[PDB]
């Protein structure tokens, strides 16, 4: 059963012994010592780091779990950068396809793609911002996809 | 039927072990009963078990009824 | 367990290599 | 033997034979084509079937396709 | 090829003679190269079965007088390049 | 004669041209219809015997790029002492040597790895060195950070040298090749001026810096009470204090009383009981040896004044009978092919690197060397380990030699091709040699393994069973015990402490211990000897069958990499002289492996470890070498299944990023095998297969995406295959002895 | 038909099948394969430039 | 004048976008690290 | 339980019916 | 060997003792004149016929096949002309009427003794 993380008994168990643990070279050095104070700093880094995951989900083990269904409770553990990362590689993955039906009708494509156009590539590069509703709007004008491209014997 | 009698605790055997090899020191390392056969890993006593082979003599009267129907094919 | 036995085994799978040779040299 | 077959893409541009280091293979006057020849190959039986040839058959696909049929001593290419 | 297989004793004079004489003191032989060696091995010689790899002046001057008695025979036989 | 003839405005220095990628090979400045072009632009960048066959053009750009790599190792020397100065612990590590360990990199702190940052003393934290920079230091006399900065200031100053001296080689003065055919004096200027005035300036460097500050140091004391190298020359009146033979000054040199410079220079050998490191007495005496020496050396070659040797006239005066030519030609191939003059010197190199290995491992010559493992171990290993690839690079550029730079019209009846005449009976017998010791030398070990596991321990190989006591090691070793007394006369201990006397402890640790060598150690030699005997094999074979086998009668045609001729001759994959060396790429890796699964384990059993009470003993396995090294599960068990346990409980601390190294690097060796199995007959349709995919989309590439070729297809399983399996073995070693000493 | 008319091909052993592509060189000679298509991408014999027949002459327009 | 051109091949903008993402990758997680919400 | 049998049988098939066996197998390749 | 296998002994001429290279390996003699040549295997021939004639005239050569009855053969030329130049007594063995792309397909030849091109 995922229990709430901030109240499971593992958890807090790996909270004394992570900080007790990396606390025991703390004391290996001087009040004043410049790996002390980044020792503190690391303390710090680690009091901040089970703080900021109270609302995660810990079972029995004492780690935090996740939720991959859109409980919409579980939206800032997955479906929020599931978005996030679908319009970043909607965003590459648009701009390299905008960038390759430029360079097919140029001059020589062999030699636009070892040396990149820079004025027209970082034209595609930023003008790439709204995939969604510009390559849509290329699919339905029919011109996304193609068609009687290459194929083997049948 | 040895296994039969104590499921649990009896390592099933497999087949006995002729090795001209074993010297002596392997010898005291296989010893179960007065064979040295390999204990049997394939589950096939817990099948015949099941089946309700209790006996040794059945299992001869099914290996001489799979000579027959290996004969027979 | 027997002794007997095994030979009636031995026998019965000697007729049975002799039907396995028997298949072979005419396939 | 190891079966050299010259289809009628074969528009006689003669890297084959240049490039077989046997001479299975020859050029046979063939009006069918610009240069007027087409390759033969009636030599098949020191036919190694390296497919050199086949590296250097600048055709549309293959012209000349080698398929790897018997292997005799000669065929097979040991020295000895 | 070999057409000169004339001497090899030549060699063993001309090995051990360069040999016997430097005596060159605070080594293993207080004699020479040699003299260490002829009288360590009749010691050995009558089918005895020891010298092990503690024995120093049987093995040590057993390769020691070989490497440059092989080494002088070759170049006796070098000894008939010149002609 | 010997001039200097040197081309000015060479080649124009613009950017215009890297701007053509492939603009120097013909064959390549088409441009790239495929992607394989990629490939084949990286495959060429350095084949300078395809560009142009004019050996002028050829010469220049080969001897300006020297200069390149020496502006790269400049740059890493300068980056070696920088490291050391900003970044390490040296001036806290030249007090207490032997309690704390060596740290230059301080890993910088993102999320968890400044883990990393090991705790190792000196009051600052930071990854452990293994590479073994702060003996040499101390041995070199580097006393304070100012000298490891400005020493690397000095490092970029030589690294603009070399930057500019190769722009300046290559563009604006640039030579022809008839100051390049000039080879007496070019060995005339190197064994003389490099070598003899290297070793020469260096016993300069030991004499008047490291004699009197690892005198200070072996007296023990502070790096602050040390005066500067400095304050040591303005007045004889400091060293006069270490050593009395300075107050005479060159007089004694002059009048050849070397007698008196006992002080200086000796002859003792064995170790220093104090630092664990060589008498820098016997090194700097040693440098002088070399001095002397090479600069005797450097003067046979007659170059202009007629004194000295030419090449020529000594391999044509070795006219022998067996050989019909003699050496003629021999001087016209190493000085028109300059492959087959990387053969000899990466052999030579390579062969040099190995005996860097074995003679640091025995006779350990920096201070606080021996005490530090890591140190001893990982400067054997890594020397072994370049040590073995550059006898592959023989082994491929005697053939790059043999296939293109081979003409028969200079090299007829010579020394030479005489071998090739009889190469049946060269790698017939090499294959004899090579299937007799695989039969007793890892045989042996299917015989103790069975016998082991049949229980009958009578029947192994071991001391206890039937014995295999190397005796002509163990005499040569006790030849070299007695060496000191009677035939190194003015020497007092052995050559090493690996030969002779009891053990030299420094703080407790075992710094060289006399190894004992019985019939365990036996069969891991005739695994050295077999497995250094099928790379000979595969390297011979890639050279001898390079030009013209009678597989295929027209290799020269195909030329060096080519894959394959074809499925004829029931097919002939992997038959060129580059496909031997990428088989005797895989047994450097056989071969080295076990050298060092050899070193790390006999001397992790036989020397290492720690000294207790009454000079009582403790090595790190405890003795469990030669009742364990004889079987395979002894070897696997015994050694790779117990000393992995301190890289595989690694985690949670510094030793974990080679607890990363390990288990990544078993990915980058599986992952060669995807390479080395399959081929591109596959990946080209399924490639292609993905390739509709991208026409669907219009995400056609205009480079055509074809896979790789096939000898790009296995060099690329070679480089992983070394990659994953080195630092396998890289993180291994270093979590291994890291974790103890 | 003509030499620079863009054709399409419809033989399924061209690598460019389902491609299209210029016209060089056509002879009226009666050789089988007269028609000498290039195009912009290239087979695995690093060479576009092939000849074709009659029946695979299929331009756009 | 061409140099512009060699910033403009294949590796070197490869480096220079590679880099660039990099940095902000590693510059987005100093300043916020161990992020696995949102 | 004949405890003799494989003392007959174990070295009769484990190596001389691998001796036999080569005989008719491998001058079967010229019968 | 030369009691069961088919020696391949080279004939041909030349006008100066220039060197060339052996397929077994090393350099050979040249004899100047006119010189015959032993050897084991075709490929070994005619790779040394490129050997020669691609860098100078070395032409009135060819391997007299000596089969080990006793007799020989003659293979380059047969019509005493180079191969992929174009002679018109060569008769065209080993052609189909049209691309693969018309060959048959090996379920239509399966469990016949055919060829998957012969139609
Ligand atoms: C132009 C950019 C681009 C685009 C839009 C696509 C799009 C696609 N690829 Mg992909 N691919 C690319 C580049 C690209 N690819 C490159 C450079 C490679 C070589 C590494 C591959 C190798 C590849 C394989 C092997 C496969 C695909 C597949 C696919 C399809 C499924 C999505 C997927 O998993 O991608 C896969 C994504 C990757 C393998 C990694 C991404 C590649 C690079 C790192 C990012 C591309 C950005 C590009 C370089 C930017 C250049 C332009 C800019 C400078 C102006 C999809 C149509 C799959 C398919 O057929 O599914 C139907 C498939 O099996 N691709
Ligand atoms: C005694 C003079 C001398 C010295 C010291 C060297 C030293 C060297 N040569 Mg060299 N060489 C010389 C004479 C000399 N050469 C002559 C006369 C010829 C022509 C026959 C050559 C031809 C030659 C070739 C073809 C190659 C070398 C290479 C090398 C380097 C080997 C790498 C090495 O050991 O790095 C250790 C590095 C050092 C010890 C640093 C050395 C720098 C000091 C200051 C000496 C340099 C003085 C310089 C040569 C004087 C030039 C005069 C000019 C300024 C007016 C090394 C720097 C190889 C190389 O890497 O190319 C550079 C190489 O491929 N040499
Ligand atoms: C008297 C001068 C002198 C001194 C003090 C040293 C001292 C040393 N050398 Mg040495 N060395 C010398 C001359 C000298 N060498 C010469 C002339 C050569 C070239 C032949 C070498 C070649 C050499 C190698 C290859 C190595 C050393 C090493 C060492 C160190 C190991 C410690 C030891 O016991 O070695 C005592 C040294 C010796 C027993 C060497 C004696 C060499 C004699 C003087 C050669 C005489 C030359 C002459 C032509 C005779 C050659 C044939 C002869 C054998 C019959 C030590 C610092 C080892 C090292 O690097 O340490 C880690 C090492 O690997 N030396
Ligand atoms: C562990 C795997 C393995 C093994 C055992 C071998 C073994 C061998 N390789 Mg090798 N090789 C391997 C992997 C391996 N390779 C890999 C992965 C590569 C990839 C690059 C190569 C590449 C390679 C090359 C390129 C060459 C070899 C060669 C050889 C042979 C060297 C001669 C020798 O040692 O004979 C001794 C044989 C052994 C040690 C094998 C064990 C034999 C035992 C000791 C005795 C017999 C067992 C038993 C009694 C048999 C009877 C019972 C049975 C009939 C029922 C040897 C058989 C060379 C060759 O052709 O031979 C010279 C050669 O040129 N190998
Ligand atoms: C190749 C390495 C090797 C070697 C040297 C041995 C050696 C031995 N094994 Mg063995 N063994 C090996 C591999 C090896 N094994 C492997 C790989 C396996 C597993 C497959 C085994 C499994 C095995 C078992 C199971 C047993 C042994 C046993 C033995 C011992 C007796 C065998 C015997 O009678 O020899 C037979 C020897 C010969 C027939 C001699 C032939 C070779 C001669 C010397 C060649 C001489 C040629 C000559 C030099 C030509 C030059 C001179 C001429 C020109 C005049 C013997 C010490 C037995 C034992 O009890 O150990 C004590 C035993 O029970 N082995
Ligand atoms: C073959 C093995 C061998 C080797 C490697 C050496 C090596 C050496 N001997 Mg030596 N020596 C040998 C045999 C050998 N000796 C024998 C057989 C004798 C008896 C004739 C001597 C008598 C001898 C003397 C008398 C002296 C040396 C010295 C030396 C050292 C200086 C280099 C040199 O000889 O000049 C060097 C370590 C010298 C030495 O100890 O200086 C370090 C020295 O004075 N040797
Ligand atoms: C190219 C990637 C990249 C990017 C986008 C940034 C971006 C930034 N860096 Mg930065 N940085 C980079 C590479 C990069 N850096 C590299 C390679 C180094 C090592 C030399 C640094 C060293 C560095 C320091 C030392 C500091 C920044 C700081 C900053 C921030 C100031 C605005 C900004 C977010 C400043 C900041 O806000 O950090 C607190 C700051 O003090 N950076
Ligand atoms: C491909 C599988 C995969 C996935 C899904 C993740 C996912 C994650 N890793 Mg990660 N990781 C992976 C493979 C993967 N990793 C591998 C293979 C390694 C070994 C090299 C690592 C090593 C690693 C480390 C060392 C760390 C992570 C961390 C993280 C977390 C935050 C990443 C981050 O920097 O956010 C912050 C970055 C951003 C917010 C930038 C996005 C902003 C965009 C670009 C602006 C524009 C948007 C409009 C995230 C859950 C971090 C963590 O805390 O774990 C929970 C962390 O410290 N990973
Ligand atoms: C080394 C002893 C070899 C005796 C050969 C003596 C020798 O080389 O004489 C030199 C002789 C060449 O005779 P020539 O008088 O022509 O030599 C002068 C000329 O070579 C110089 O132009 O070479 C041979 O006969 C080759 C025989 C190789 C036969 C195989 C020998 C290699 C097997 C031994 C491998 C052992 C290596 C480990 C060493 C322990
Ligand atoms: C997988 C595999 C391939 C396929 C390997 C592919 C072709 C290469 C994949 C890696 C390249 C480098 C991807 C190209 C991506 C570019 C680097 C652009 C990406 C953008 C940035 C990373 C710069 C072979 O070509 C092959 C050939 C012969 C034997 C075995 C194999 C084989 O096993
Ligand atoms: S087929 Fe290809 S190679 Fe053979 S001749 Fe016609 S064109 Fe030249
Ligand atoms: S098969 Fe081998 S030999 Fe016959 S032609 Fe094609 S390539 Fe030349």
């Amino acid at each position: 059963v995922l229990t709430p993380c901030q109240q499971s008994e593992a958890f807090h168990k790996r909270e004394i012994n992570e900080v007790r643990t990396l606390e025991n070279r703390q004391a290996n050095y001087e009040a004043n010592s410049p790996s002390y104070l980044a020792l503190q700093s690391q303390i710090d880094q680690v009091h901040k780091r089970f703080d900021k995951y109270g609302t995660l989900l810990c079972g029995q083990d004492g780690l935090p779990h996740l939720i991959t269904d859109g409980d919409w409770r579980h939206a800032r553990e997955f479906t929020i950068p599931a978005l996030l990362f679908l319009y970043i590689t909607g965003w590459i993955g648009w701009v390299g396809r905008s960038y390759l039906k430029y360079t097919k009708e140029t001059k020589n494509p062999t030699e636009q793609e070892i040396i990149l156009d820079v004025p027209m590539a970082l034209k595609y590069m930023l003008s790439g911002f709204l995939w969604p509703l510009s390559a849509w709007q290329e699919y339905r004008s029919g011109q996304l996809l193609a068609k009687e491209d290459e194929i083997t014997v049948s | 039927e040895q296994w039969v009698a104590n499921p649990l605790k009896t390592k099933p055997l497999a087949h006995a072990i002729w090795d001209p090899h074993f010297g002596q020191a392997a010898l005291k390392a296989f010893t179960r009963g007065d064979t040295v056969a390999n204990i049997s890993y394939s589950g096939v006593y817990h099948w015949w078990y099941t089946i309700g082979i209790r006996n040794n003599v059945e299992l001869y009267t099914g290996a001489l009824g799979l000579l027959v129907l290996s004969a027979v094919f | 367990i027997t002794d007997n036995q095994v030979f009636v085994a031995l026998i019965m799978a000697l007729v049975c290599g002799y039907l396995a040779v028997k298949l072979a040299k005419q396939l | 033997a190891h079966t050299v077959k010259i289809y009628d893409n074969c528009i006689g541009c003669t890297q084959c034979v240049r490039a077989c280091p046997l001479d299975v293979l020859e050029m046979v006057p063939w009006d069918g084509c610009k240069a007027g020849q087409m390759a033969s190959a009636p030599r098949t039986e020191d036919c190694v079937g390296c497919k050199r040839c086949e590296t250097a058959c600048p055709t549309d696909f293959l012209s000349i396709r080698v398929y790897l049929g018997g292997e005799t001593t000669r065929s097979m290419g040991l020295a000895y | 090829y070999p057409l000169n297989p004339a001497v090899i004793f030549i060699a063993l004079i001309g090995w051990s003679a360069v040999a016997a004489i430097p005596s060159n003191i605070p080594v293993l032989g207080g004699t020479g190269l040699t003299q260490a060696f002829l009288a360590s091995i009749q010691r050995l010689l009558a089918q005895y079965p020891t010298g092990p790899k503690l024995d120093d002046p049987f093995w040590f001057y057993l390769i020691v007088y070989h490497v440059g008695l092989f080494a002088l025979l070759i170049f006796g036989q070098i000894g008939y390049a010149g002609y | 004669q010997v001039k200097v003839v040197v081309d000015r405005d060479v080649v124009p220095t613009s950017f215009e041209k890297w701007a053509k990628p492939g603009h120097f090979s013909r064959s390549l400045a088409k441009g790239p219809k495929t992607t394989t072009w990629i490939w084949n632009l990286h495959a060429d960048a350095h084949d300078f015997d395809s560009h142009t066959s004019s050996l002028e053009e050829v010469s220049r750009k080969i001897f300006s790029a020297h200069f390149g790599q020496l502006a790269i190792i400049f740059i890493w020397l300068s980056g070696m002492y920088f490291h050391g100065a900003r970044f390490s612990n040296y001036v806290a590590w030249l007090s207490n040597p032997t309690g704390i360990k060596p740290s230059a990199q301080v890993v910088w702190p993102i999320v968890g790895q400044q883990i990393l940052n090991a705790d190792v003393g000196g009051g600052m934290q930071g990854i452990q060195i293994t590479s073994g920079l702060f003996q040499l230091w101390r041995a070199s006399g580097i006393v304070n950070e100012l000298q490891l900065y400005v020493t690397a200031l000095g490092g970029l100053g030589m690294a603009g040298l070399m930057i500019f001296a190769g722009w300046f080689h290559y563009h604006k003065a640039a030579p022809k090749l008839e100051w390049f055919q000039n080879v007496e004096s070019m060995l005339n200027h190197h064994l003389a001026g490099l070598l003899g005035l290297g070793s020469l300036s260096w016993a300069g460097h030991q004499i008047h810096v490291s004699l009197p500050i690892n005198k200070l140091l072996d007296a023990g004391v502070a790096p602050s009470s040390i005066p500067l190298p400095h304050e040591f020359i303005l007045n004889r009146n400091l060293m006069a204090e270490l050593y009395p033979s300075f107050q005479q000054g060159l007089v004694p040199f002059f009048t050849l009383n070397w007698k008196q410079y006992s002080d200086i220079l000796t002859f003792k050998g064995g170790l220093s009981p104090v630092t664990g490191g060589l008498w820098l007495t016997d090194v700097a005496h040693h440098h002088l040896a070399i001095a002397v020496l090479f600069l005797v050396a450097g003067h046979m070659y007659r170059t202009n004044w007629g004194i000295g040797h030419s090449i020529k006239q000594i391999l044509e005066a070795h006219k022998g009978p067996l050989t019909g030519e003699g050496h003629k030609g021999l001087y016209e191939i190493l000085t028109t092919s300059w492959h087959a003059n990387l053969a000899i010197n990466l052999a030579m190199l390579g062969s040099l690197s190995i005996i860097v290995a074995h003679h640091m491992y025995a006779m350990p010559p920096y201070p606080y060397l021996a005490t530090d493992y890591p140190t001893q171990l990982s400067l054997f290993t890594h020397h072994m380990w370049i040590g073995g690839f550059c006898i592959v690079g023989a082994g491929a550029h005697a053939a790059i030699y043999m296939v293109r730079d081979y003409s028969p019209t200079v090299n007829f009846n010579n020394v030479l091709d005489r071998m090739i005449r009889h190469r049946d009976a060269i790698i017939s017998h090499l294959n004899w040699v090579c299937i007799f010791l695989g039969m007793h030398s890892f045989g042996l070990y299917i015989h103790n393994d069975t016998m082991r596991a049949l229980g009958r321990a009578q029947d192994m190989f071991s001391d206890t069973a039937i014995q295999l006591q190397p005796v002509f090691a163990q005499w040569i070793q006790q030849i070299h015990t007695l060496a000191p007394g009677n035939t190194a006369v003015n020497a007092l201990a052995t050559a090493s402490y690996a030969f002779g006397a009891d053990t030299v402890t420094v703080g407790s640790k075992i710094a060289m211990m006399p190894i004992k060598l019985g019939t365990a150690d036996f069969m891991v030699h005739h695994i050295h000897a077999f497995t250094i005997h099928v790379t000979t094999l595969i390297l011979l074979k890639g050279v001898l069958y390079a030009r013209n086998s009678r597989l295929i009668p027209d290799k020269a045609n195909l030329g060096f990499r080519f894959p394959c001729d074809g499925p004829g001759r029931g097919g002939t994959c992997q038959v060129s002289a580059w496909d031997h060396v990428f088989l005797g790429l895989f047994w450097m890796y056989n071969a080295l492996s076990i050298v060092i699964f050899h070193f790390s384990w006999k001397m992790q059993s036989d020397v290492w470890g720690t000294v207790t009470s009454n000079g009582a003993i403790s090595h790190i396995t405890g003795g469990n070498f030669a009742q364990s090294a004889i079987t395979i599960n002894g070897w696997l068990r015994d050694f790779l299944w117990a000393q992995a346990s301190q890289v595989i409980q690694s985690y949670g601390s510094s030793l974990s990023a080679y607890g990363l190294m390990f288990l990544g690097a078993h990915f980058v060796w599986a992952f060669s095998l995807m390479f080395l199995f399959s081929g591109r007959g596959y990946w080209q349709e399924l490639i292609e297969s993905i390739v509709w995919a991208h026409n669907k989309l219009k995400v056609a590439p205009a480079i055509a995406p074809r896979a790789l070729s096939i000898t790009q297809g296995r060099a690329v399983g070679v480089a992983h295959y070394l990659l994953g399996g080195i630092a396998t073995t890289w993180a291994f070693f270093l979590a291994r002895i890291i974790a103890v000493g | 038909i003509k030499k620079g008319s863009l054709v399409k091909i419809l033989r399924p052993e061209s690598f460019w099948y389902n491609e299209v592509g210029t016209v060089v060189n056509v002879e009226t000679s009666k050789v089988l394969y007269p028609v000498l298509v290039r195009f912009d991408k290239v087979n695995y014999s690093g060479l576009n430039s092939t000849n074709f027949s009659l029946d695979e002459l299929v331009e756009i327009k | 004048m061409n140099l512009k051109k060699y910033l403009s091949t294949a590796p070197v903008v490869a480096t220079l976008w590679l880099f660039l993402t990099a940095g902000i990758l590693i510059e987005l997680n100093r300043f916020f690290p161990d992020s696995l919400f949102y | 339980s004949a405890s003799y049998l494989p003392s007959i049988l174990v070295p009769t098939v484990g190596l001389i019916l691998p001796f036999a066996s080569m005989a008719i197998l491998f001058i079967a390749i010229e019968k | 060997c030369a009691e069961t296998e088919e020696k391949y002994a080279m004939t041909w001429s030349s006008d100066q003792q220039h060197i060339f290279e052996m397929p077994t390996g090393g350099a050979a003699v040249m004899n100047s004149g006119d010189n015959l040549l032993y050897l084991a295997r075709k490929e070994q021939a005619l790779a040394l016929a490129t050997q020669l004639r691609t860098q100078f005239k070395i032409q009135d050569y060819k391997i007299y096949r000596i089969f080990p009855s006793g007799e020989v053969q003659y293979l380059h030329p047969k019509d005493g002309v180079l191969p992929y130049q174009v002679n018109k007594g060569r008769e065209q063995v080993g052609r189909v009427k049209s691309t693969i792309g018309k060959n048959v397909n090996p379920a239509q030849v399966k469990f016949t003794s055919k060829a998957t091109y012969d139609r």
